RNA sequence: UCGAAGGUGGGAUCGGCGAUUGGGACGAAGUCGUAACAAGGUAGCCGUACCGGAAGGUGCGGCUGGAUCACCUCC
RNA sequence: AGUAACUGACGCUGAGGAGCGAAAGCGUGGGGAGCGAACAGGAUUAGAUACCCUGGUAGUCCACGCCGUAAACGGUGGGUA
RNA sequence: GUGAGGGAUGACGGCCUUCGGGUUGUAAACCUCUUUCAGCACAGACGAAGCGCAAGUGACGGUAUGUGCAGAAGAAGGACCGGCCAACUACGUGCCAGCAGCCGCGGUAAUACGUAGGGUCCGAGCGUUGUCCGGAAUUACUGGGCGUAAAGAGCUCGUAGGUGGUUUGUCGCGUUGUUCGUGAAAACUCACAGCUUAACUGUGGGCGUGCGGGCGAUACGGGCAGACUAGAGUACUGCAG
RNA sequence: AUCAGCUUGUUGGUGGGGUGAUGGCCUACCAAGGCGACGACGGGUAGCCGGCCUGAGAGGGUGACCGGCCACACUGGGAC
């Protein structure tokens, strides 16, 4: 069965950017419309938007590709996941791509990237990475 | 494996064989010579190799290489062996010290002497 | 213990000069022995080592010295390198070659193990005393007067002294503003090398 | 896979059977 | 000037009725140690021939190393055929901490300080490839930024943007 | 009363020796045979049963990790 | 498969454990045409405890039970996207 | 510490040789200089704002130390040199004698044995043996695998366990922030100080990755109370074997 | 687990006793419990720790000196 949407998410990601898809669906829900949020803002996808499925709702995502078509997400790993979970204090979160990358982070004060945390000095569930 | 096969289970590392398991602890050993015979090695070689078999006091019965030009070894004669493993010799693992109880340092050596109890000529 | 053995020999096998004025070295700038001509095999250990061998034979320091200065250069928060040059140069017969007062390392290590000089007010002999800022070294009143002091304060006019250290009494008084830095070293070889061959 | 491990293995077991066929009586008797 | 590294030559054979005939192969690292590098496979009856070739052939094949001062910009893992280098930044006057091929390939792009470690497939040619592909997984932080559409700023930490400006 | 040591008894469990006896490893050149690898000259191997100085043979079921299929006339 | 009427997460995997599990084999009772280990001859061979030929008993078949192995192989554990 | 500076068409001897010469080798011999440490002589501690109401009191110790005297004078060995792995020639021997960590070297011309020259690495040490970690990602949490290399149970059902779709409220168990107590000293690390330096010693931070109490947060995991139908199952109508 | 069963003051209660102190610590009676595959019960080995060595780290090995706690003082019991 599914145990993790987290990750089927991923890679669904994953798996259309490999193949150069312009569009990906999947069914929606309230953490993964988060994490498309901050993966818009962090600039990474081009764009998300939520519409209505046959059941509930459906999340849709628009993959950005650069002008002479390559790909703007270079990996997309999932960190934290079910049976073993990782949880981060807010002196030893970690770094994606020597900082060039970014690392999702779920705290008390929400979805956060690895340098918000650190900023706000706050900790928690590492989500994934994205570089 | 999976972490919940691991937590069950853990991980078990490889036992390891025991070396020169007359020795029992000690760099060194004192025995007496059982007999001094010679032998000869494996196929690809071939030699005259001059071995003793050795009583130690760890009370096990021990086949000794001998090295050095020549010895002055015969029977009941005192010894104190050390590790080592001679490739020719099938199942040899001590070798003797030369310079050390009875069995006396090589002649005329004047190159390496520290390793055959050979001392500096006046 | 000290090296007291033939001094051309390293240089002619590290290929560089170190005492740096010996006519020898020049004649024969090839490895001593009879096969001092042969091609070599090259190998990036082979030249690692023969740099810390020129580094450890200029300055006269032995193995243990010298990885005991490497380690303590490593553990400093600066880099590698510099810092164990620095370590190197701050000794005090090195301090005292630089300044003029003798013609050679090998006599600088010999005026400071019998004792000729006095830092800070209180005899010191021992080379391997490291030297730190606002240090203030005096050759005691006694052998002021003796020939090595005597042709050491009437030929100042040899190797420029270094801006870490100025010499400012006609008595020939050194004083160190501060630890030297990589710039103003001036020494031969290169510390990359050594750096690679102790992290082996 | 190479068919000398197979013969290997198996004239092993061959020896192994003829041998308990040998001793059939006798590890019936001291048992 | 450039400085060439022939880190290993083997002797292959094959077989004919007459019996045995024996060439040499030689990998070989060309680059300028200012951030350019290429590797090349040359084969020929001679040592020195194989050699000559081999050059040629990383000469004509080059390739740009995405240098920061003296190091590269994020640690990577690259893996070709079975071989698996893991390259790591490490901090000014470091020094190349790298088995035989990786510090060749390492010293010919230029690169001054780095942790590199072989993890797998100790082949030679192998290794080889594997750092080369290491060494073609780096980004620079301005490509970085360009793809995310951000200032270089936001993308990179504070760490990288200074390293920059003292090596400019 | 409890109570160490001692005595009696029947068992547990760990080792040593043992007349005889089984196999294992290695040993240029001994003896007997040709089992496998090329269709290895009966394709090989797996399980099982019987038989045979020995490798092995044969039956029943299974697998391909088995070789060859020339010429081939109408379109 | 279709309709989707109904329940409303009741799912997945599963240590141990239980069941099923080719052929050969074993027990008791039947049956037995063909085939056929073993066993007899014949031939080939230097020798044939084989290959080939002529015979041929267990077995192969049925009932009721044991056994619990196979190149039980797609040499590929199950579920999901 | 066993010396430092100067010292040549580079002495003798050794060794190699292409018989030319090269190497030991600036090394030596010689000319000066300095005496560290040892040796001799002289003086001579701190440790004791102590103890004692007696006049004195240091085991170490006449030690450390300081000042004079004489003179280079009393002071270097071990391993290794085929490749890994710095460093090669000659003679002797010949499948021997032997070496060897592995690969492997001994078959009258061995850079692998033995010995000599030379060289290299260390140096009051240098090697050998024993033991533990590393290299070993070779038990793989970081950080491995299972078609043919070792590795998918012959196949199912199912117990304990592990794990679990969308959504609302709540708890604050996990998670996370902060604060208080504790986490002896010593050790480790950073800085400073004292021994002529160093080892060593002291001082002040950090560390002591944890646990206990209070206070804050509620994204995620979990619990509690609900809701939904996309998973799962039932119903009905057909269908193939 | 190539050691799967173990336990009868053993598990709980009441009244007594005992102790500086709670308590099957002891005792009478009563009830039939208690532990175990999250490995009881057996077998082997071992003083524990601050630390030490190694390692990039995680980890691995170790418990010499110094420092803390425990145990013992020819062997085995016993109290004063």
């Amino acid at each position: 069965t599914m145990t993790d949407p987290i990750a089927d998410f991923l890679t669904r990601l994953r798996n259309a950017n490999s193949a150069y898809h312009d569009e990906v669906t999947l069914p929606h829900s309230k953490l993964k419309a988060n994490i498309a949020e901050i993966l818009k803002r962090e600039g990474y996808i081009s764009d998300y938007r939520t519409e209505d499925a046959r059941v509930g709702k459906s999340l849709v995502v628009q993959l950005k590709y650069g002008p002479s078509r390559e790909r703007s997400i270079a990996g997309l790993r999932r960190v934290s996941k079910p049976g073993l979970r990782v949880y981060a204090k807010s002196t030893n979160l970690p770094r994606v791509l020597g900082g060039l990358g970014v690392a999702i982070i779920s705290t008390s004060s929400g979805l956060l990237t690895d340098r918000q945390a650190a900023r706000q000095g706050v900790g928690g569930e590492v989500l994934a990475y994205v570089w | 494996p999976t972490i919940q096969q691991l937590v069950r289970k853990g991980r078990r590392d490889k036992i390891a064989k025991v070396k020169t398991a007359a020795l029992k602890g000690s760099p060194q050993r004192r025995g007496v010579c059982t007999r001094v015979y010679t032998t000869t090695p494996k196929k690809p070689n071939s030699a005259l190799r001059k071995v003793a078999r050795v009583k130690l006091t760890s009370q096990v019965e021990v086949t000794a290489y001998i090295p050095g030009e020549g010895h002055n070894l015969q029977e009941h004669s005192m010894v104190l062996v050390r590790g080592g493993r001679v490739k020719d010799l099938p199942g040899v693992r001590y070798k003797i010290i030369r310079g050390s109880l009875d069995t006396q340092g090589v002649k005329n050596r004047k190159q390496a002497r520290s390793r055959y109890g050979a001392k500096k000529e006046k | 213990a000290r090296y007291t053995g033939p001094a051309t020999r390293k240089s002619r096998r590290l290929g560089v000069d170190l005492v740096g004025g010996d006519q020898s070295f020049e004649k024969r700038p090839y490895p001593p022995g009879q096969h001092g001509r042969a091609r070599i095999k090259e190998s990036e250990y082979r030249q690692q080592l023969q740099e810390k061998q020129k580094a450890r034979f200029s300055y006269g320091v032995m193995e243990k010295q010298f990885r005991r200065y490497y380690e303590e250069a490593n553990r400093q928060p600066g880099k590698t390198g510099d810092n164990l040059l620095r370590i190197l140069e701050s000794r005090l017969d090195n301090v005292v070659y630089r300044a003029g007062l003798a013609r050679t390392r090998r006599m600088a290590r010999q005026l400071v193990s019998h004792g000729h000089f006095l830092v800070n007010g209180v005899k010191v002999d021992i080379p391997s005393y490291r030297v730190s800022q606002y240090d203030i070294i005096d050759v005691k009143e006694k052998s002021l007067n003796t020939l090595p002091f005597q042709i050491a304060r009437e030929t100042a006019g040899e190797r420029p002294i270094p801006s870490w250290l100025q010499v400012v009494g006609e008595r020939q008084r050194i004083l160190v503003h501060q630890l030297p830095e990589r710039a103003q070293i001036d020494v031969p070889l290169t510390e990359q090398l050594i750096v690679e061959l102790y992290s082996k | 896979g190479s068919v000398i491990k197979k013969r290997r293995k198996r004239m092993s077991k061959k020896k192994h059977r003829k041998l308990l066929r040998r001793t059939r009586v006798q590890r019936r008797k001291l048992g | 000037n450039y400085i060439e590294r022939v880190v290993s030559i083997n002797r292959v054979s094959k077989v004919v009725k007459g019996g045995r005939r024996f060439s040499f192969t030689a990998l070989v690292i060309v680059g300028d140690g200012k951030g350019m590098v290429g590797v090349g496979y040359g084969k020929a009856k001679e040592v020195p021939a194989a050699i000559a070739k081999g050059v040629e052939e990383a000469r004509k094949n080059f390739f740009r190393v995405p240098l920061i001062g003296s190091t590269i910009t994020h640690p990577v893992q690259g893996e070709a055929a079975a071989g698996v280098v893991m390259l790591r930044p490490a901090s000014p006057g470091t020094g190349v901490i790298a088995g035989g091929a990786a510090r060749a390939v390492l010293e010919c792009a230029g690169v001054h300080d780095i942790l590199a470690k072989s993890l797998g497939s100790d082949n030679a040619i192998n290794v080889v490839h594997a750092t080369v592909a290491a060494l073609k997984l780096l980004q620079r932080p301005e490509e970085v930024a360009a793809r995310r559409g951000l200032p270089i700023e936001d993308v990179a930490p504070a760490g990288m943007l200074k390293a920059r400006r003292e090596s400019e």
